[PDB]
């Protein structure tokens, strides 16, 4: 599958354990919510998946390739396949929106014309094509979040990871962001959303829900 | 006492020879010191590097003169010490002769 | 709510700033070493300039001419000859050195104390110094010949009088010293500022947090001032030590050179006054550089 | 997926890095000035050293060999030794100096117009000088030393660099050269490192985002390498200009001194081949310092 | 009153206006919620109150003293009276908790013994006395937020400003944090909480609610 765990567990240096014997499987195209409490291991799970921090106990398989002991020189290639969205909508205030959204392509050293067309397509898909030449300061919060999503999804990622993307938005914009994620999933992009908002997850029961509780994953 | 008399004569002859040598070496040292006083060549007064001269050869002359002066003073000290020691022993011999008398 | 004494806070800040240098050893050590070297080099250049100036001032004498009388010449005869020479025209002045005064001058040199004592009666010739009224070399030669033919002397000695060459060398050394000292002072002043800027940038988060709270500007500024002052002090002390270690070697080399001839020479090191001025200059430069750089970089930091 | 060629990306990075220096003109100008001065110091020192060496070589380059006979040898044997030396090969030209002639030379050196008295005729030993008939300096010196040893000559003072000796040139000059080279390396290798560390710190967020997306380390590093290379090149050019200005400044002072002496002289600037070496050194130091410091500081910046 | 506005309005350089003719009055001891939508002027209001950004139209009075044109040299004295809490719980990870909580006192150059006793009192009040010597990394999110509140309140502020303090916590810890703020208000410390969570404000109707809508303040 797109990702699989085999009794993976993480123990921090202090001695506190975020994850203990967590096992779940994702099939291509599916979407998940990964609910948890104020503690739990949501952020630790999202950090583990994209290889920012290595595990200790088990093994991780992305597409049948072990990621347990991936050499540090191969991490960028793995990260190129995964798009990440954060609550903080990390954006470079100095540069323009067209530059922020184009960074993943320019990292690969792609020709300028293809970059332009692809970025225009992505911004149109997220509805920000008009303001492609403005700075992120002028945009409102929801526009900034949508720009972040576009930047994450520009490079045709196989798996899209969201870390509480709706932290800084009221429910009105929460609905719009969730609908945008649903559209991207319909396009065929696997997603693993992470949120502690029980109301939002209970709103839409179509997608399988995994609850994370004190480092244990019930998967129900 | 008779034997000491011959030793006394030998000591007196040695003392006379030492005095002659001391006078000769004192004259030599005096003239050498006067020559140095004439040819000081102090650097801080701009007395160095006379124009158009064999600097290496003149330096060798100066070094040889200084070495000769050092040897002369060393020899003078040696002979003066020997003469003083002999005179002290000679005076003691006279004192010993007094005890015998 | 009690506040520490004015001096207590400054002393605590100074101690904390001194302790801060241990955070990053490599960068601080390298900058301190560079500061010490850049402050030592101008010190050595100034030392050489001062030595050359002293020698040039000593050589300033107007080609004074020395006359040596016979050792056995009677003292009244020497006095009469000196009076006659003074009466004679074309002689600016006459100075008479007694045999014992010359003996003292000779004994000043090392290695002569023993010989003088050993000699029963050391008797140097009476040395008389006559200063020609006209500095012309031809006049000097004519006067020397006349004195030699005066029939009351045994030898005559004349000076080199190479004033122009030494003046030119002194001018060249002055220009070189000024240029190199200016370059080194600018380099050391600018090096400090960069390190202070990097240190300020290092703790951006703490400065933002402090300014968000009602912290004053002076409180944020003081630690960097004291770090700059410590940099200046340590650099100046290291520079003084290096200058001493260099002047010892230079004195050894000059003594070796002068040993080729029978005479000896010693270098005049920087005086007690010079070291204090060096420390003051180092401290002032460090403090000013740190203040200006840190303040300019601090104006451009917003709490949020 | 179209991808740019190997050279296109490098050229774009070079142009972009050069353009980036104008974002912070003051910070990147002060560092350039510091590098220029630090590199120009040793350049000017080398220039003066080369000029004085050329003057020393130009003044005279003859070859003569001197042999000092022992004082013990009596006068009649001097003629026999002279004849024996003349008979032997490689001794075509010979000059002999009598002890009286040596005494006269010594009296002249001290400034006396006539030979000084009260020195006697045994003041100095007789000296002979032999010209080098064979161009082989080593073989000629060995043969002369062997001949002098056979004849019992006390010393064989063959002409050589007596002034250089083992005291000044052997130690002091080498120590000064090492100190100046160390200062040049540290000052350039230091300020370049600090400036690039500051630049990396100013781009913490951008580097974090770039690493998170999946950019390779080399892509992150290259812009700072090119920034350091530009720093080095511009610093070398500025140093060359500064040395040229210093030579222009010293031309008049050197002309005044050279005129007084017989040898007319003119300052000579750095050779056109030396400028290439200077630029190569500047760029090499810039690139090495940038690589090392940037990599070391970029190790400790995690994406989150 | 503790703070009063007279037709104050702010216009950004871009031309967008966060605030337009906002007028409200706070009496000592009161508490307010300052509800708003994803846009509105909550953050701009909290920035204006603590003099981080100056106004354009009206005037601001703190305790009868005009803050409209306060000279830049008097801002620190004003900020010393106001405690600020942020959603990000800005903490210095390098230093210890006892050092983080003690920073406001050390800024005033207070004696060490008084600093120790006051910091101990504050940490005991917030329930973190046990972990006063540990680093902020080891603490969990709620503990970090409580440490931030303690650091804000250590210096006996007259007015306490909170900028969505419960952004990164699930409702379970939201209740605890709100109860802590209520206790501080009972102690006699004026508070102006700011949040877009309608449920939280509707939970407790005792405190007057000000709704901020597109830069207009209804005050009802
Ligand atoms: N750098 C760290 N060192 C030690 N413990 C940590 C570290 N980061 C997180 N933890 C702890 O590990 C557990 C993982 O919590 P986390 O998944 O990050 O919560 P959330 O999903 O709400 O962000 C928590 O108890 C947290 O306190
Ligand atoms: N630095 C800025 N320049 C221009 N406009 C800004 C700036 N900061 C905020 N704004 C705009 O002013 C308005 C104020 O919004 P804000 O009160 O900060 O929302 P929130 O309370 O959710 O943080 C918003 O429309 C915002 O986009
Ligand atoms: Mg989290
Ligand atoms: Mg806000």
């Amino acid at each position: 599958g797109v990702i699989r765990f085999q009794q993976v567990s993480k123990a921090y240096r202090g001695g506190r354990q975020a994850l203990q014997k967590v096992d779940f499987h994702l099939r291509r195209g599916e979407m998940a919510f990964l609910g948890g409490h104020s503690g739990a291991g949501k952020s630790t799970l999202l950090k583990l998946i994209c290889a920012i921090e290595r595990p200790t106990d088990g093994k991780i398989s992305f597409n049948g390739h072990d990621i347990t002991r991936i050499p540090n020189k191969d991490i960028p290639f793995l990260r190129r396949n995964i798009g990440i969205v954060f609550q903080d909508h990390r954006l470079l205030m100095d540069r323009s929106i067209y530059d922020n959204v184009a960074l993943p392509m320019r990292i690969e050293s792609i020709s300028e014309n293809e970059i332009k067309r692809r970025v225009s397509a992505a911004l149109d898909k997220t509805g920000l094509l008009d303001k492609a030449r403005c700075l992120p300061s002028q945009l409102s919060g929801g526009e900034q979040q949508r720009v972040g999503i576009a930047r994450a999804v520009v490079n045709r990622p196989t798996l899209l990871l969201a870390d509480e993307p709706t932290g800084n938005l009221d429910p009105e914009l929460s609905s719009r962001v969730l609908r945008l994620f649903e559209e991207f999933n319909r396009a065929g992009v696997t997603i693993l959303l992470a949120t502690h908002d029980i109301h939002l997850v209970n709103s839409r029961p179509q997608y399988r829900h995994l609850e994370l509780n004190q480092g244990f994953l019930s998967e129900v | 006492l008779e034997n000491a008399n011959r030793n006394i004569a030998q000591l007196n002859s040695n003392i006379q020879a030492l005095e002659t040598q001391k006078q000769q070496q004192a004259d030599k040292l005096e003239r050498l010191l006067q020559t140095y006083y004439l040819t000081k060549r102090s650097l801080t007064n701009g007395q160095f590097f006379h124009r158009s001269a064999d600097e290496d050869r003149i330096s060798q002359y100066y070094q040889h003169l200084a070495k000769s002066r050092a040897q002369a003073i060393e020899a003078l000290e040696k002979t003066q010490t020997e003469l003083n020691s002999n005179q002290k022993q000679r005076q003691t011999e006279r004192e010993q002769i007094e005890k015998l008398l | 709510a009690k506040t520490d004494s004015f001096l207590a806070i400054h002393f605590k800040q100074a101690k904390a700033s001194f302790a801060a240098l241990w955070r990053r050893p490599l960068g601080n050590i390298l900058t301190l070493a560079v500061i010490s070297m850049a402050l030592a080099l101008p010190a050595s250049l100034y030392l050489l300039s001062k030595n050359i100036a002293s020698v040039a001032e000593r050589v300033a004498e107007p080609s004074q001419l020395s006359v040596y009388l016979h050792i056995d010449t009677p003292e009244p005869r020497i006095i009469v000859l000196k009076d006659d020479l003074e009466r004679r025209d074309e002689i600016a002045k006459v100075k008479y050195i007694s045999p014992q005064q010359g003996l003292d001058d000779l004994s000043q040199y090392a290695g002569f104390e023993q010989a003088i004592s050993l000699l029963d009666n050391a008797t140097l010739p009476a040395v008389l110094v006559v200063t020609p009224k006209v500095d012309s070399r031809e006049q000097i030669q004519t006067l020397a010949k006349a004195l030699q033919a005066e029939e009351g002397v045994t030898d005559v000695r004349m000076d080199e009088d190479w004033f122009a060459r030494l003046d030119a060398i002194r001018h060249l050394a002055t220009i070189v010293v000024i240029s190199l000292s200016s370059l080194m002072l600018m380099s050391v002043f600018l090096i400090v500022g960069n390190t202070l800027r990097f240190n300020v940038q290092a703790n951006k988060e703490e400065i933002q947090t402090m300014k968000l709270i009602g912290a004053t500007d002076a409180y944020i500024l003081r630690p960097y001032l004291y770090s700059g002052m410590w940099f200046g002090l340590l650099g100046a002390v290291a520079a003084w030590l290096l200058t001493a270690l260099m002047t010892i070697l230079l004195n050894g080399a000059v003594e070796a050179l002068a040993q080729l001839y029978d005479s000896r020479f010693r270098l005049i090191g920087l005086g007690w006054d010079e070291s204090l001025l060096l420390l003051m200059l180092g401290v002032f430069l460090g403090c000013v550089a740190a203040k200006v750089s840190a303040k300019r970089h601090l104006k451009e930091i917003e709490p949020v």
